[PDB]
C-alpha cells in the first residue's frame, strides 16, 4: 500500500521538496497577483515565494521580459539540476526522465531551429534537466542527426532521447516540422507510462494515475486541433496510439488524436468532464490548465513517495509559464487575459 | 573495389607525400560510424594521390 | 537454551526498529537543513524517541541471562524465549512506527516551527506499543523462575 | 509451550498493526497541519484509534501469562496459542483499515471540515474486528488451562 | 487444541477480509466528498459491507470455542480447524471484493447521483461468497458431533 | 480429517473465483454508468453470473458432511479431499475468466445493445467447467464414502 | 486414492487451460466488437475453438470417477494419477496457447475480416498437445482398472 | 510411483513447449497477416513445427506405465523417471527456442518473401534436441520395461 | 539411483543449453537479413555452434544406456552421475555464451567481412568447454560400471 | 564448538554492518569532495562512525575463543552460540542507520556545511543499539562458562 | 559419495566462469570491431583469458576422477570435496571479474591505443583468485593420493 | 568432516570478495582512462586494494587442508569450521566495500588530484575488517589443527 517505505534517495528530494512548499506559489498567489496594475504592488506580494526570493536580492522596478528570463535560470538550477547529483537508484532515474521528457521536445526545436539560424547557446526558461552551459548548447549547435548521438552518450543515464533518435534517423515522419513533433509526444507519454508501471508496487497511485491518463487524452486532443485546418498525415507517426482498456482501446485513441473530429471516440473521451474536444483552441486551453493543476495539488499530502516528486515537477513549468504572463503585463501597465480568466492556474 | 583501392594506396601514395600518408583502411556503408571514407574535402583523412571512386 | 536465544532475540528486533526509526529521521533533517538551517534543535528530538525502546528492552535480556534453569528443559526455554520475543517485535513495531511519522514530521518542522509540538505528541503515541510489550515481558521471565522453576 | 508464544504473538502483532495504521496516517497529518493550523485538534483522534487495539490486545496476555502452570504438553500449549493469534491478527487488520482511511481522511478534514466528524463514523466501523477477536480470545484463555491435558 | 487455531483461523482471514473493504472503500469516499457532501449517506453504505462479515464469523467462532473439549483426538481437530478457514478465507474474498466496487461505485455516486441503487445492488453480489462459506462452516460442525465435537 | 478439509477448499476455492469476477465487474459498470445511464439491466447479467458456481457447491459439501463418520483412513480421506478440489478450483477458475470479459463486455454492451447476447455467451463458456466439476465432486464422494472403520 | 488426485489434475488443469483461452480470446472479441458488430458470429469461432477441448478433460475425469472403487491399491492408483496428468497439462497447454494466439487475431479480424479462416488455421495446431493427451489418459483408465492391482 | 512421475515430466513439459512455441509464433503471424495475406502458407509451417514434439513424448509415456509393476525397485524405478524427464525438458526447450526464432520470422516473411526458406533453415535447427531426446529416452524405457523387479 | 539422473541431467541441460543459444542468436540475425539478403550464409554458422553440443552430448548418454537397465548400487550410480554432469553443464553453459556474442556479432558479421573470421573466433572459445565435458564424461563412463556395490 | 559459530557470527554479521554503512556513505563522500573539495575533513568522520560496530565484535570473539579450549558442555554450547548471534545482527542492523544518514549527511554538507556537526549527533544515537546488546552478551558468556550453570 | 562431490563441484563451477567471462568481453569486442576494423590484435587479448581459467579447473577434475570409487575412505572422500570446491567457486568469481573489466575495456583499447596496457594491468589482478583455488585444490590431491595422483 | 566445509568456507567467500572489488573498481578506471590519459598510476591503486586479502586466507587454508582426518571429532570439528567461517565472510564484506567505494573513489581522482590521498583512506577503513577475522581464526585454529585426525 503504502509505509513500507526505506529509499535514502527519496526522503533526501522530498525534505527539499518540502522546504519548497513552505515557500511555495499557489492559486491564492495567482489570484492576488492579477488584481495589480502598479508596479511596487505586485513585487511586494511575490517576494515570499520560492520565486520571490531571487526577485529580493536584485531590486527591479521594470519587471522586463530579461530579468524573468534571469530569475528562470536560477531557480531551475537551485531546485532541479543539483539535486539529481546528490541522488541515486532508481529515484535519481525516474526523475531524470521525466525531466529528459520536456527536453526531447525542445532539443529538435532548437536543431531545426539551427538549419533556419535561430540560435547558437542561447536557449531559454522551460523544465529542463540540464543547463545552457552542459549539454543544451552541444545538441543545439549541431543539424546532423549522427553528432546528436555522440553528445547524448557523455550524460549517463542514457537519454531516451537515443531511442528516438534512432526512429528519427530512418525518415519514418519525414522532415516536415509538425510530423516530427507529433511522433516525440506520443513516445513522451508511452515512456512515462512504463516507468509508473515499474514503480507503483512501492507508493499509491490514485490521482496520479488518474491525471496521467487524462494528461495523455488533453495531449491526444491538443495534436488533432493542431492538425485540423491542414489534414492529419495517418500513414507517417502523428496520431497517439495509447494502452486503455477502460471505454478506450487502442483503436479510440487513435482516431481521436488525428483529424477527423469523430464524435463515437468523444463520447468514450468525455461525458462529465468540462474538456469534451472543441474545434476551440481558447476554451481548452484554459480548461487544461486547471484540470492538470487539479490531482497534482492533492498529491503533495502524500509524502516520501514517488508520487509526490512527479507532481512537483509537472506543477513548476505551469507555474514558470503563469509568472512569465504575470510579470510582463504590470512593467507595461494592462492586465493578463489567461491568468484573469481562470481561478485555479 | 576493396582489393582495387588497396594496391593502388600502396603502391602510388609515396607520390604524394609521407604527410599525405594515413591508415583508415577500409570501407562501412552501414550508418554506425563515418570514419572510413576517403574525401579530400575532410580533414578526418584525405586521398594520397589523385583518385576519385565513381559508383553509379 | 532456548532461554539464551531468548536474549538474542530480544537485542535484534528491538535494536532494528529503532535502527529504521533513525535511519528514515536522519535522512529528513539532512534536507532541512539546505534551506534553513537553525531548526536543529527541534529536528533532532524524533531520533531520540527511538533510542529508549532500547533501554527497557536491556532490562527483559539481562533479567532472562540471570533466570536461566540449571541445564534447563523444552518447557523452560520456551517462557523464556516468548519473554525475549515479546519486548523484540514489540519494540520493532514502535520503531517502525517513530521513523516514518518523525521523518514527515520534521519537514512538518521545515514548513512551521511553531505547529512541531503536535508532531511530538504524535511520536509518543507510537511508544506505548513497546511499553505493553515491556510490561508482558517482564512476568514472562518472572513465571519461569516461580513454580520453584520451570 | 507454545502458550508464552501466543503472549508474544499478541501484543506483537497489534503492535505492528497499530505501527503501520500511526505511520500512514501521520504522514498525512503532517502534510495538512502544516497548512491549516487549527485542524491539530481534529487529527489527535484519527490516531488514538489505533493505540486503543493494543490495549485489548495487552489483557489477553495478561491471561494468558497468569494461565501457564507448570510442564505442560503441547496440547496444552496449543489452546492457549489459539487465543493470542485471535488478538494479535485481528488488531494487525484492523490497524490497517484505521491508517489506510485516516491519511485519507487528512484530505477530506482539509476540503470539508464539516464532515471531520462523517470520517470518525467510518473508522469506527474497523474498530468492531478488534471487539470479535477478543472476547473470543477470553472464552478460549479461560478454558485452555489444564496445566498438563485435561 | 486444532480447535483454538480453528476459531484463530476465522478471526485472521476474516479480518483481514474487513479490513480491506474498509479501508479501500473510505479512500474513494474522502475523495467524492471534496466535491459533494450530501453523498454521506449513499457513500456509507458501501464501506458497511464489509464489517458486518466478521459478525457472522463471530457466531461460529463462539460456537467452536464451546465445542473444543479438553481431550481431543485427531478427528475432532480437523473439523473444527477446517470449520474457522472456511469462513475466514470466504471472509477474506468477499471483504476484498467489496472494497474494490465499493471505492469505484463511490466515484460512480460523485458523477451520477440517481444511479445510487445500482451499485448498492452491485455489492450485494459478492456479500453473497460470504453467506455461503458461513453456512458451509457452521453446519460441518453440527452436523459432525463427534461428542458435540469435543 | 482429510474429507473435512475437502468441505471447505470446494466452498473457499470457488468463493475467491466469483468474488474477483464481482469485484473486475463492478469497476467497468460504474464507469460506463456516466456513459449511459439506462445499463441497469443488462449490468446485473455479467456481475451475478459466476456467483452460481458456489450455490452447487454448498449442496455438494452437506453431501459429505452427512456422510462424515468417526474414522477415516489415509486411502478414504484423499478421495474426498480430491474431489472437494474438483468443484473448488474450476470455480476459482470460471469466476477469474467471467470477470475479466464481463468488465471490458460493458463497453460492448453501451454502444451496441444488440451484441449484448454475444458477451453472455463468451462468458457462459466458462461456466460448463463449474457444472462438471460439481459432477465429478458428487461421483467420487459417493465412492469414497462407507461412513466410519475404514 | 492415488486416482482421485488424478481424477483431481485433469478437471483442475484444463479447466485453468480454457478459463485463460476465453479470458485473452474474449478481452480482444470485447474490444473489436464496438467497431465491427458484424464479425460477431466470425468472432464467435476463435473463443470457442479453445472451448472444445475443454469439454474432452471433463469427461475424462466423469470416466475415473465411475472407474474408482471403495479403495484401490497403489498400482492401479498410479496408472489413474499419470492418465489424469496427461489431459490436465496438456489441456492447460494448450488452452492459454490458442487464447494468446487469438487475441492478437481477433485484431486482425477487425482490419481483415476476409481472413478470418487463417486465424482459424494457426489455432487447431495447438489442439494435437491437448486432443493426443485425451486419447492416452482415456485408455490408460479403461486399461488400469480392477480395484487393485491392474 | 517413479513411473508415475516419468509419466508427469514427458507429457507436462513438452506439452508447454509446443504451446509456447504456438502462442509465440501466432503473435507474429497475426500482425503479419493484414500487411501481407496471402502468405499465410508460409506463415503456418512455422506453427505445426513444434507441435509434432508433443505426440513423441506421449508415445512414450504409455510404455513407461506398462513397466511399472508394484514390486517397486528403486533403481529400475529411477530409469523410468529418468526416462520421462529426458524426452520432457528436451521438449520445452526445443518449443521455448522456436518460438522465439518463428517470432523473428515472420518480420522476414513480410519484408523479403523470396527468402522465407532462410528462416526455416535457423527455426528446424532446434528439432535436433528433441531427436536427442526421443533416443536416450527409447532406450531407457526399454531397459526399465520389467515390472519394477525388485 | 543418481545414475539414472545422470542420464537425464546430460539431456535436460545440454538442450536447454543450446535452444537459448539458438533463440538469442535466431532473432538478431532474423530481423538483420531484411537489410541485406546476403548474410543468411554467414549467419547461419554463429547458430550451428550451439547445434554441436548436443550430438557429443548424445555420444556419452547413449553408453550410459547399455550399463543401465539392472538394479546397481551407490558406486555405478555415482560414477554415472558425474559423466551426465559433465556433458550437462559445458552443453548449458558453451550454449548461453554463444547467444550473447552470437547476437551483438550479427552485427559484426554485417559491417565486416573481414574482421568475420575475429567473430568465429570468440565463440570458438566457448566450443573449448564442450569438448572439456566430454573428453572427462567419456573417461568416466567406461571406468562407472562395476555393476552393485554400496 | 557451537561456541566457535558464536565467534564467528558477531564478526561476521558486524562486518557486514561496517561494509554496508561504508559503502553507502562512501559513494556520497566520493561525489562531494568534487564539488567542494574543502570539505573533505567534515565528510570523513561520518563514514568512520560505521567502523565503529566491527570493534566491538572482535572483542566479545577474542574472550570466548579463548574460553572455549577443545571441551565445553552441550548446554554450555548454546548459550554461547546465542550470545553470538544477540552482538551480530544489533550490529548489523546499527550498520544500517549510519550508513543512511551519513550518505545523506554529506549530501547535506555539499549544499550547506554550516550544520555539518547535525549530521554527526544523530549518527552518535545509533550506536546505542550497538552498545547495550555489547553488554548482554558479556554477562551471558562468563556464567555459562561454569560447565552446566548460567 | 562424498567424492563424487569433489569431482562435480571442480568441472561444474570453474566451467562457468569461463563460459561467462568470454560472453561477457565478446559484447564490447563486437561493438568495437565495427568501428574501426583495426583493433583486432588488442581485442583477441582480454577475451581469451577466462579460457586459461577452465584449463587449470580442468587439471583438478582429472586428478579427483582418478581418486574417484565409493569403496574409498572418507578421507579420500573428503580431500576431493576440498578439492573440488577449491577451484571451481574461485574459478566462477575469477570469470565473473575478467567479463565485467573486459566489457567495460574495449572503450580504452579504441582511444588510446598507448593506454591498452592498463586494460591487460587490472586483468592480471583477478587472475591471482585462479591460482589460490587451484593451489589448494593440487595439494590437496597429492595428500588424497599420493604422488599428484598417478 | 564438518572441518572440510570450515576448508570450502575459507577459500570459496574470500575469493568472492576480491573478484567483486576488482570488477567493480575496473569498470570506473576503464571510463577514467579516456577522460584523463595521464592518472593511469592514480587509477591502478584502488582496484589493487582488493585481493591482498586472499592471502591471509590462503595460509588459513592450507593449514586446516592438511590436518583432515577421516572422521573427526565433534567438538573439535566445530571449532576448525569456525576459524573458516570467519576468515571467508570478513574478506567478502571488506571486499564488498572496496568495490562500491571504488568505482565512486575513481572520479575523485579525474576530477581532483590533490584528493586523492581521501579516497584511499577510505578503502582502507574497511581493510580492518578483513583483517579482524583473519585473526580470531587464527587463534581457533592453532588449537584445532593437531595433524591428521584432529
Amino acid at each position: 500500500m503504502e509505509g513500507v517505505y526505506f529509499n535514502i534517495d527519496n526522503g533526501f528530494i522530498e525534505g527539499v521538496v518540502r522546504g519548497y512548499r513552505n515557500g511555495l506559489l499557489s492559486n491564492n498567489q495567482y489570484i492576488n497577483l492579477t488584481q495589480c496594475d502598479t508596479l511596487e504592488d505586485l513585487k511586494l506580494q511575490l517576494s515570499s515565494t520560492d520565486y520571490g526570493n531571487f526577485l529580493s536580492s536584485v531590486s527591479s522596478e521594470s519587471l522586463t521580459t530579461s530579468l524573468i528570463q534571469e530569475y528562470a535560470s536560477s531557480k531551475l538550477y537551485h531546485e532541479f539540476n543539483y539535486i539529481r547529483d546528490q541522488s541515486s537508484g532508481s529515484t535519481r532515474k525516474f526523475m531524470d526522465y521525466i525531466t529528459y521528457g520536456y527536453m526531447i521536445d525542445n532539443v529538435a526545436l532548437m536543431i531545426t531551429g539551427t538549419i533556419h539560424d535561430r540560435d547558437k547557446g542561447e536557449i531559454l526558461q522551460r523544465c529542463h534537466p540540464l543547463g545552457w552551459f552542459d549539454t543544451l548548447p552541444t545538441l543545439s549547435v549541431a543539424t546532423d542527426l549522427e553528432s546528436l548521438y555522440e553528445t547524448v552518450l557523455v550524460d549517463t543515464p542514457l537519454a531516451p532521447y537515443f531511442k528516438n533518435c534512432f526512429d528519427t534517423a530512418e525518415e519514418l515522419d519525414d522532415m516536415n516540422i509538425e510530423i516530427i513533433r507529433n511522433k516525440l509526444y506520443k513516445a513522451y507519454l508511452e515512456d512515462f507510462y512504463n516507468f509508473v508501471t515499474e514503480e507503483i508496487p512501492e507508493p499509491a497511485k490514485e490521482c496520479m494515475q488518474t491525471l496521467l491518463g487524462f494528461e495523455a487524452d488533453r495531449r491526444s486532443i491538443n495534436i488533432a486541433l493542431n492538425s485540423l485546418q491542414s489534414s492529419d498525415i495517418d500513414p507517417d507517426l502523428k496520431s497517439d496510439l495509447l494502452p486503455n482498456i477502460g471505454k478506450l482501446y487502442p483503436l479510440a485513441t487513435f482516431h481521436l488524436a488525428q483529424a477527423q473530429d469523430f464524435e463515437g471516440v468523444r463520447a468514450a473521451l468525455a461525458n462529465v468532464y468540462e474538456y469534451r474536444g472543441f474545434l476551440e483552441t481558447g476554451n481548452l486551453e484554459d480548461h487544461f490548465y486547471q484540470l492538470e493543476m487539479e490531482l497534482c495539488r492533492d498529491a503533495f499530502t502524500q509524502q516520501f513517495a514517488i508520487s509526490t516528486v512527479w507532481a512537483w515537477m509537472k506543477s513548476k513549468e505551469q507555474e514558470v509559464r503563469n509568472i512569465t504572463w504575470i510579470a510582463e503585463c504590470i512593467a507595461q501597465n494592462q492586465r493578463e487575459r489567461i491568468n484573469n480568466y481562470i481561478s485555479v492556474y | 573495389l576493396s582489393k582495387c583501392k588497396s594496391e593502388l594506396i600502396d603502391a602510388f601514395g609515396f607520390l604524394g607525400g609521407n604527410a599525405f600518408m594515413k591508415d583508415k583502411k577500409g570501407k562501412i556503408n552501414k550508418q554506425d560510424t563515418s570514419l572510413h571514407q576517403y574525401a579530400s574535402l575532410v580533414d578526418t583523412e584525405y586521398e594520397p594521390f589523385v583518385m576519385y571512386i565513381i559508383n553509379l | 537454551f532456548f532461554g539464551a536465544i531468548g536474549c538474542a532475540s530480544a537485542i535484534i528486533f528491538t535494536s532494528l526498529g529503532a535502527a529504521y526509526g533513525t535511519a528514515k529521521s536522519g535522512v529528513g533533517i539532512c534536507a532541512t537543513c539546505v534551506l534553513r538551517p537553525d531548526l536543529l534543535f527541534k529536528n533532532i528530538v524524533p531520533v531520540i524517541m527511538a533510542g529508549i525502546i532500547a533501554i527497557y528492552g536491556l532490562v527483559v535480556s539481562v533479567l532472562v541471562c540471570y533466570s536461566l534453569g540449571q541445564k534447563q528443559a523444552l518447557y523452560t526455554g520456551f517462557i523464556q524465549l516468548g519473554a525475549g520475543l515479546s519486548v523484540g517485535l514489540s519494540g520493532l513495531a514502535a520503531g517502525f512506527a517513530i521513523g516514518i511519522v518523525g521523518d514527515a514530521g520534521v519537514r512538518g518542522s521545515s514548513q512551521q516551527p511553531r505547529l512541531f509540538v503536535g508532531m511530538i505528541l504524535i511520536l509518543i503515541f507510537a511508544e506505548v506499543l513497546g511499553l505493553y510489550g515491556l510490561i508482558v515481558a517482564l512476568l514472562l521471565n518472572s513465571r519461569a523462575t516461580q513454580d520453584v522453576v520451570c
